Order: structure tokens, then sequence, then C-alpha cells
RNA sequence: CUUGUGACGGCCCGUGAAAAUCCACAGGAAGGAAUAGUUUUCAUGCCAGGUCGUACUGAUAACCGCAGCAGGUCUCCAAGG
RNA sequence: GUGGAGGUCAGUGACGAAGCCUAGACCGUAAGGUCGGGUCGAACGGCCUCUAGUGCAGAUCUUGGUGGUAGUAGCAAAUAUUCAAAUGAGAACUUUGAAGACUGAAGUGGGGAAAGGUUCCACGUCAACAGCAGUUGGACGUGGGUUAGUCGAUCCUAAGAGAUGGGGAAGCUCCGUUUCAAAGGCCUGAUUUUAUGCAGGCCACCAUCGAAAGGGAAUCCGGUUAAGAUUCCGGAACCUGGAUAUGGAUUCUUCACGGUAACGUAACUGAAUGUGGAGACGUCGGCGCGAGCCCUGGGAGGAGUUAUCUUUUCUUCUUAACA
RNA sequence: AUAUUGGCGAGAGACCGAUAGCGAACAAGUACAGUGAUGGAAAGAUGAAAAGAACUUUGAAAAGAGAGUGAAAAAGUACGU
RNA sequence: UUGACCUCAAAUCAGGUAGGAGUACCCGCUGAACUUAAGCAUAUCAAUAAGCGGAGGAAAAGAAACCAACCGGGAUUGC
RNA sequence: AAACUUUCAACAACGGAUCUCUUGGUUCUCGCAUCGAUGAAGAACGCAGCGAAAUGCGAUACGUAAUGUGAAUUGCAGAAUUCCGUGAAUCAUCGAAUCUUUGAACGCACAUUGCGCCCCUUGGUAUUCCAGGGGGCAUGCCUGUUUGAGCGUCAUUU
């Protein structure tokens, strides 16, 4: 017989996904010395919506504590979160909505 | 006609350009001529004199590359032998000729003698 | 309409000449002559193609060099010039 | 193809000069076999594909 | 107007022809014609004569 | 009428590319004048800008359909009643 | 009976071998053999044996050639041609003039992309092709023709392809594209035996390819050829890169002033580093504005109709890039 | 000492004789078909020597009729038989 | 501080060396099926065809951890 | 009776059989061992007075140099001193060279005649910008030199 449909989606020759406007991988900060042992602070900066993806994506901006550079992250947004909002993140943060404890 | 092999050998260098400029002079002046008249053979002894004389001129550089490089290893390898790829790889007859100590006291002490069988 | 209305829609070469055996067999999209292999560095050739090595085999060329190396070793090897017996 | 590369225009140059007919001194060599062009092209009947 | 071999540029069209000929060169156009030559295009500067040039080489 | 553009409005569980490249700002390292400097984002002034394609058809005859085949083959401009 | 081999007839033969034709002859029941006659021009036969790729009507046999059908089927879509003259041996088909028509601007028009490759144009030319014709041609023969700092490629990256470090596979090769890598140049200054190592400092992507419709530095007008033009000529511009000299500017409060402000100017230092902007963006509906076209008045020229009327009908009055 | 349908150089055959013999006795792996891997022909013979028909005539011309070369145009570049 | 050793790198460091072609024969790996068996699976075709790696004029093998059971022979190779 | 059909012969057609030739093939036997990073085989493009192909060759281009032979090549033209000679020849031989762009192909790429970097030199009033000429810049591995890295580790210090 015939390969079957779903055996074939296993070669990804037309069955990837569509990546082209997706504005990148949602994940959280690195977990690094500033966090596990205090907190650090964010600014929302754009609440895009993300190609695929139901949910909308928070861009939170962060200052790299080691060099003098602007590390931006890419979060998912939690409902009340706005522009303009501070964000905590670490582990002496209070715990407020978008926190990271 | 055209000139000829033997006697270019006996000029130097010098003499061999101001001849090579000169013949690439006329070859230009026939060759618009050629368009000219409906044939003209003339251009091929000047073409071919071109060649003798840029073949002299090669013939003495490497002659005198060769006098600078005699007598010392490592010449440039286009002066080397273009035998083949395999004999140029292959042992030289000094190296192949090579025999241990044990085997040469065994070829000195008993080599294969000439002998007859008759009496 | 598979037959001749199909056949007008023609125009898009999926094939190109090839940088090594100049054949128009070079696959534009595979990057690969399928004549003689070429990018590989291995020519491309096969047993059971008898006739394909036949006809690029050596021989059917000029031998630019390979013609005189039977000339050069009848006389064998000998380096030097002439002397004018 | 207006805009072509190189390459294939140097191709042209070539098929430009095999088209022509036999030189007619061709003829009277002695042992002469050659009757005519037989690898003559024209742009209606035959096609590069080059 | 000459055939150049295909291996020349501009600049040394341009070079060449003000050594042989002794002339000062405006500008050069060059192109290849259909049977697979390199025609140039040279003009000569307003104080020389292409037709004096011309007919010294040996054609007019 | 065609087209360009502006400010808008509607639609989405669709919110509708990236890079090369150019500029500005923050910054104040550095360099700077008085018997002379600083300045080439102001004006004028000099030189050079290589290589390859450039013809023509683009179709009831220049392309593919064995062909000078009523077939097929992307697109631009579109007068008057 | 046929191809070839050993032996013999000191066989035949350019004064004509072989082959071919012959309701001419002879022999054999026959397979076949012999002769005459015409063509013919260079080798061939009789007998004893040897040897085999050895004997054709079939195989919808293979290759090649030729018939009847047969001067037959037919050469009927795309509205449509006609008169005269010229060339020419020859004109329904060529050229020119006149006339009648059609495509009717989502054309039978004017250019392009893929493809074609000299079909473009000129001269001579009709043996074959243009399923009639042919003086004509996209045919034949001989030549000419394609000019770029600004148009494209080249540069960038997209979906994707693909080395290297590595790891598989006996192996052809496979995986992977930043991954378990010791993965480099950037600029300033010193040295003026002198070339560039030492003086430093700096930085962390870490090959490459991938679009002639995506992004992208910069050109327009007039004229010219048998055939080229945003490329050639004339005129007038712009961009990039580099050497610079003068003028201008600013300074003794060293790196400018004015305006409350939005902000303005001829300029009016600025390395490392960081931030931002541009590149950079869907589709539809209506509205406003611009350009071109269409319509139309007056006037300034030209042409048409005028038995009659028609201050009439048609036509020219245009202004590029850049500043 | 053994193998060798390749390469180079030689000698031979109760081999084949242009529909045979290698696909190819010839400008044959050529012309040509297919996007491609690949597929793949046909095609030898004038005459001793071109001596390849001067010249006349009919026709626009191709050619024909004469003339002529040739041992033979019952060998005329469509050429041995 | 200075000088060794070991291991590991970098040099367009001084010299070289390998890659591809042909492959009739040769040295190996991998490796079928048609077919036969009057069917067919073991078998056979066949340790072959195709594929891959590697040399020379030859290659390979070659001087016994042999053959033998005899009054023993005596590297390899081939008929 | 003509025409027409058919049969036969002569002549003439179409076609290329037979016969006769054969610088070809096939088969057998004998001798030799010689491709390539000093860049092979193969490809593309070019080169002749008049060449399209085959053959030859690479901007020194149907070839140059060297040797031998000893008067040509040939379709035409042309060339003649090359003819009792360091000398004709599409001659034979062949040891010196040239050997375009490629190709294992090697600066990076290649559907581009694309884009680089280093040294010497020349011109453009120039170490930096541009252009011309010459020579270079692949991978793996081996040996050796030089510069290094590692508390892997020794000695030696103060
Ligand atoms: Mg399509
Ligand atoms: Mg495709
Ligand atoms: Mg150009
Ligand atoms: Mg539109
Ligand atoms: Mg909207
Ligand atoms: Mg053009
Ligand atoms: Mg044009
Ligand atoms: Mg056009
Ligand atoms: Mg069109
Ligand atoms: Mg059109
Ligand atoms: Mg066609
Ligand atoms: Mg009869
Ligand atoms: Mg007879
Ligand atoms: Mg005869
Ligand atoms: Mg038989
Ligand atoms: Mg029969
Ligand atoms: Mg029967
Ligand atoms: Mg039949
Ligand atoms: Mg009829
Ligand atoms: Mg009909
Ligand atoms: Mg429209
Ligand atoms: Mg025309
Ligand atoms: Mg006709
Ligand atoms: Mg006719
Ligand atoms: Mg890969
Ligand atoms: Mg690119
Ligand atoms: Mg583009
Ligand atoms: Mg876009
Ligand atoms: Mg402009
Ligand atoms: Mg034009
Ligand atoms: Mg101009
Ligand atoms: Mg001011
Ligand atoms: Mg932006
Ligand atoms: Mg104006
Ligand atoms: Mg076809
Ligand atoms: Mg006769
Ligand atoms: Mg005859
Ligand atoms: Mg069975
Ligand atoms: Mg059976
Ligand atoms: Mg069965
Ligand atoms: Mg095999
Ligand atoms: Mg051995
Ligand atoms: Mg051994
Ligand atoms: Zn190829």
């Amino acid at each position: 017989g015939r390969v079957i449909r779903n055996q074939r989606k296993g070669a990804g020759s037309i069955f990837t996904s569509h990546t082209r406007l997706r504005q990148g991988a949602a994940k959280l900060r690195t977990l690094d010395y500033a966090e596990r042992h205090g907190y650090i602070r964010g600014i929302v900066k754009q609440i895009v919506h993300d190609s695929g993806r139901g949910a909308p994506l928070a861009k939170v901006v962060f200052r790299d504590p080691y060099k003098y550079r602007l590390r931006e992250e890419i979060f998912i947004a939690n409902e009340g979160v706005h522009t303009g909002q501070f964000i905590y993140a670490g582990k002496k943060a209070s715990l407020n909505v978008g926190n990271v404890l | 006609a055209g000139v000829k092999a033997y006697e270019l050998r006996t000029k130097s260098k010098e003499q061999l350009a101001s001849q090579l400029v000169d013949l690439k002079k006329e070859l230009a002046e026939l060759k618009v001529q050629k368009l000219s008249r409906p044939s003209l053979p003339k251009i091929k002894t000047v073409r071919k004199s071109i060649a003798c004389v840029l073949t002299v001129i090669n013939e003495q550089q490497r002659e005198a590359v060769r006098q600078l490089y005699k007598g010392k290893k490592y010449q440039p390898k286009d002066l080397r032998a273009k035998k083949t790829r395999a004999l140029r790889r292959a042992l030289t007859k000094f190296e192949a000729s090579q025999v241990t100590e044990k085997q040469r006291k065994k070829q000195i002490a008993f080599p294969q003698r000439k002998y007859a069988i008759k009496a | 309409g598979k037959g001749t209305p199909s056949f007008g829609k023609r125009h898009n070469k999926s094939h190109t000449l090839c940088n090594r055996c100049g054949r128009r067999s070079f696959h534009v999209q595979k990057k690969t002559c399928s004549s003689c292999g070429y990018p590989a560095a291995k020519t491309r050739s096969y047993n059971w193609g008898a006739k394909a090595k036949r006809r690029h085999t050596t021989g059917t060329g000029r031998m630019r060099y390979l013609k005189h190396v039977s000339r050069r070793f009848k006389n064998g090897f000998q380096t030097g010039s002439a002397s004018k017996a | 193809a207006a805009q072509k590369s190189f390459r294939i225009k140097q191709k042209m140059a070539k098929a430009k000069k095999q088209n022509r007919p036999l030189p007619q001194w061709i003829r009277l060599r002695t042992n002469n076999t050659i009757r005519y062009n037989a690898k003559r092209r024209n742009w209606r009947r035959t096609k590069m594909n080059i | 107007v000459f055939q150049v071999s295909m291996k020349a540029n501009k600049y040394q069209i341009k070079k060449a022809v003000k050594e042989l000929y002794e002339v000062d060169v405006l500008k050069v156009n060059t192109l290849v014609r259909p049977n697979g030559t390199k025609k140039a295009y040279v003009r000569l500067t307003a104080d020389y004569d292409a037709l004096d040039i011309a007919n010294r080489i040996g054609y007019i």
C-alpha cells in the first residue's frame, strides 16, 4: 500500500510551520545572578500581535548589568499589563501582576 | 624570408628587444594593408619571425637562470626533469642500492661463484 | 488538455551548460551536472553505461599532453638536445 | 533573450561563423570527397539547444 | 575605430592609443561585435584630427 | 477617464518580509587661538569612474506544440459617439 | 546448386572473364547443366576431395524500393476585394497611385519579461521552401549593424541551498550552519638604522550562494542611422571616491548666533560606546488635492465643403532633468 | 613459470565483403531526438589521365540540337556494371 | 624572577606528499534478481550482475602453527 | 473498327540488385610498461592569404626552437634566393620552448567572462585613492624552524 498521510508529515517537506511573520521565540529572561539573588526592573515597550499565536507578545527592555547595553526581551503578555508599566523580575520582586517571582 | 635563429643567438638581449619591437611594428602596418589588397601572404613570415625572436629571448633567459641555480639543490620546478609523475617519485639508484650491514657481509663472504660442470 | 495546450508552457530551462563538460545538462536548482557529475570531484560514470563511457573516455579528446608520452618513452626520456652529427 | 549572459553570447559568435556554405576552392583539391557543408544549421528547422 | 583584444579594457585602450599614435584620447566606447570580437570607439581631443591620423596609419 | 497622493473609515482566532545601506541624537576621549589659528556636513576650484547585456520578434509566421498548426504563453499605455 | 580450402586440366580470358536481358536452341523425369544473340570491361571454370554464416513465398518477418486506389479525398473558420501604371520573358498574388473595407484603444497599434539567435538592414538573386503562384520573403548568396560613472547585472537579504569545526557511514557520501572551535580585524599613536614588530586600547557576528518583477547613489531635452541610442552628437545636470587651494564662517568669553515658543540660517569641532529614525510594507469603501487625457471659448496660421446654408468642419499654439 | 575484449608496437587468418564486417571502410559517436540520464543513423566505385564538353544554333533561363574530348558519353560530376 | 620538560596550537614558515583519469587482467567490501526445480519458500542461478574502495606491468601468494601416516615428502604459482 | 485492359519483345524511364574491386572491421599470435598538483584525461573559445568540417596548434596559435633528409607545396594566388646550401618541404625525427579560459582545479565564487587580499614596480602633484605591468594567497598530512598556550608540571629564585 501507499504511505499514509500521518507518516508523510514526519519528513517535513511542506508540513513545517510558517514562521515568516513571527516576532521571535517568546522566552523568559535568562536566569542570572541578579534574579536568583535580588530583582531587576523592566519597561514594557510594545504589545504586539504574534502571527499564528492567539496570545499577544510583551516586548520588555532590560539593562545589562555587566555591559552598557539595553538587552530587549520578548514576553508573553499577561492580562492587565500595559505599555510603560514597570516589570520586576527576580527572587526579591514584589508580588504583582506581570512579575516573574 | 624572415630572420633565422642561429644569427640571433649571437646578439644580446637589448638588441633582441629592439628587434622585437621593430618586428611588431610592420606586422601592424601589414595588417592594415591586408584589408586593402585582396591577399597578402607576406604577413606569415613576419609572425614566424616574431616567434623565432621570442623563443630566442626566452632561451637566453632560462640558460642564465640555469647557470644561476647550477651547483645547488632546490632548482626551480620548470627547470627540473619532466620524466613522469611516477619516476620523479621513484627511488633513486643510490637509495635503491642501499643494503644493511648484515646483508653486505653475506654478499662479500658468499657471492654467487662462477662454476662449470664438465669434470 | 494535457497535450498541445500544455506544451506551450515550456519556457524555463531546467538545465544549463556545464562548466566542466559543456553539455547543457547542469541542473540549475540542484547545482549538479547530470552528465559528468560536476561539481563532484569524481567524473560520473557507470559500468552499465557502456556507450556512455565510450563517448567520453580517453581518446575522444585531444590528448594535449599524453600524445607524446609514448614518443618520449621510446627515446627513454632523454634530456638535452641533438649535436649536429 | 535580449538580456543575455556573456557565455551564451560567446556561443552566439561561433554559430554565426559556422553558418557559412562550403568554400568553392575546396572543390578543386585532389582526392576531395567533401560535397557540401553537411553540418549546416538554420534557425527555422534546428535549434542549438544551448 | 579599432578592433581590440577581448581581454583589454578602456584603461589599456586609452593608454595604448596615446602611446602608439602620440595622440590624446577624449573618451573610449567599447562593445562586443556579434562575431565575437571587441570594437572600440575612441574619440580624440579637438586638438587632434582623426582623419589626419587615419591616413597617417595608412587607411582612408 | 487613467493614475499618483493626503486625511480617514471598515475587516480579521489573517494585524499583513528581512537584510544591505544612510543619517541623527546621547556621550565627552582627543585636539584646539591672538600676531595667530581652527575649521572641508558653506561656496567655488581638480581628476577618475572598470567589467558584461544593449539589434529584432514576442506570435493566426521570429517562443513550444514534428510545421509558416484556428491550440498554449507574464505585463505596461487605452481617443470620440 | 552456393561461398571459401588442398590437388589437377602447363583449363578459359581485353581477338573480351564475371554479371545482366532473350514467347532463340540442346540435354536431363527433376533439382539444374550447355550454346547462340545484345550489354559488358577483368577476372573465372571443369574434375577428385575438404569445409560451411549454403538453397525462401509466406513468419501482422527486417531493410530498401514501387504500385492500384488517383490526377481521386481534397486545398471551404478568422466579412473583401477592384481598376490603372511600372519592373519583368512571364503579374490574381511584386511596387506605386486610386477605390472599397476591417482591426476599433481588455486593437490586426506602440513597447517589454521567458524563449528564439542575426530572423534586424542593405545589395544580387528564385535551384529547393512559402501544400496555387511568385519578379516577393522570416528563403538563397555576400556584407553591415548592438557605444552607458547615471539603464540592468554586479551589491543586500527572503523561502531555501551550502562548505568549515565536528559527528556518522565499508564507501560513493550523510547530518548540521553556530553547532562540545584556541574560528579576527579596527583604528589612533611611536620608529623615523626602517620597515613595520614592539606602545596600547577596541570589539564578539563568527564562510558562501540565493531576486535582470523584492531593497538599491546619481540624467534629461533636442538632433542624427539603411539598421544604435536615457548609450552616439549638441546643450544642460547629478552621484560616488580621492587630492586639495581660495573665499566664506568662528576664536582672545576658544569649538556661532537669533526667536517666549514651536523653530530659523551659508557655515557654525567631537573618538570609544549606546539609543533612534529611514530602508519597511495588508486589503476594500468613500472624500479632497495633483498630473495627463477628454470637452470647450477668444485669437493667431494652414487645409477641406460651398447648387444652397454653415462668424463652418479638421488641424498647430509645446516646455524635460536639474536649480 | 601465471592473467590481460585496456594502452603502445608488430605478424598473420580455409574470417566478412558496403542490408556483410565494429554503431562508424566516408568531416561517426557525426548529423539528428529528448529538459535529462540517454538514444543514434544513412552515406564507398566516372575515367588511364578531366582530356569535366572549346565553338555554332534554338530558348528569357534551366537546357535541347549540333560540334568536340575520350578506347568507350550504351562512362557527362543524377557519372563502373 | 629566570630556565627547562610534557601536551596542545599558529604561521602565504623550509621542504615535500595525497586527491582525478583508465580500469581487459589484479586485491577487497557490498550485493541482487530473471532462470531451473515442469508450481514454490531451502536450494539453484551466485559467493555472479550492478555499486564502492585500492595498485602494477603484472598484481596477489610465497618460504609451513604444511601435506601426510608412507622406506615419508617439503616456499609460492600454473598445466 | 478505335480507345481501354492484359501478355510478350526492343528502346527509354524509376530504383539500386547482381558481378567485380576494398587505406575498413573481426579473430588469433608475439614484444613492451609509459597518465596526473613540474597541473592529467575531458571541455569551451580561438589560430591559415583565400577554411565551414576532419586533423594540427594556443595570442610564439594548421605552429616556434633543435636534428636528419636534401629541392619543394599545390586548388589558386603569392614567395623565390631557398638551390654546389647552417637549406624548400601540410617532410621525417624531436631532447628546447610557448601552451588562451577551464577542468582533481588550488584566493572566495560561478546561470556572473563577479568580487577580493599581499609584495615589487610605473603613471596619475600619493604608504592610504585610481589605473597599468610582474609575482603570489586551497585542504589534509609528514619532517624541521620560529612564535606561543596550559598551577599539566619541574627546577630556580628572592
Ligand atoms: Mg508554468
Ligand atoms: Mg525548476
Ligand atoms: Mg557596454
Ligand atoms: Mg491599474
Ligand atoms: Mg485600514
Ligand atoms: Mg538596443
Ligand atoms: Mg534596441
Ligand atoms: Mg522592439
Ligand atoms: Mg505582444
Ligand atoms: Mg505585441
Ligand atoms: Mg517552432
Ligand atoms: Mg521475360
Ligand atoms: Mg561476356
Ligand atoms: Mg578497370
Ligand atoms: Mg543461414
Ligand atoms: Mg521474398
Ligand atoms: Mg512455405
Ligand atoms: Mg509484410
Ligand atoms: Mg477534387
Ligand atoms: Mg475542409
Ligand atoms: Mg488596461
Ligand atoms: Mg527583413
Ligand atoms: Mg507552392
Ligand atoms: Mg515556383
Ligand atoms: Mg550539507
Ligand atoms: Mg549575492
Ligand atoms: Mg534586484
Ligand atoms: Mg517588500
Ligand atoms: Mg534624474
Ligand atoms: Mg530600434
Ligand atoms: Mg553627452
Ligand atoms: Mg552666523
Ligand atoms: Mg523603521
Ligand atoms: Mg519652466
Ligand atoms: Mg520537442
Ligand atoms: Mg563499355
Ligand atoms: Mg559504363
Ligand atoms: Mg520454476
Ligand atoms: Mg516452466
Ligand atoms: Mg511462477
Ligand atoms: Mg561489477
Ligand atoms: Mg607481490
Ligand atoms: Mg606480500
Ligand atoms: Zn558536466
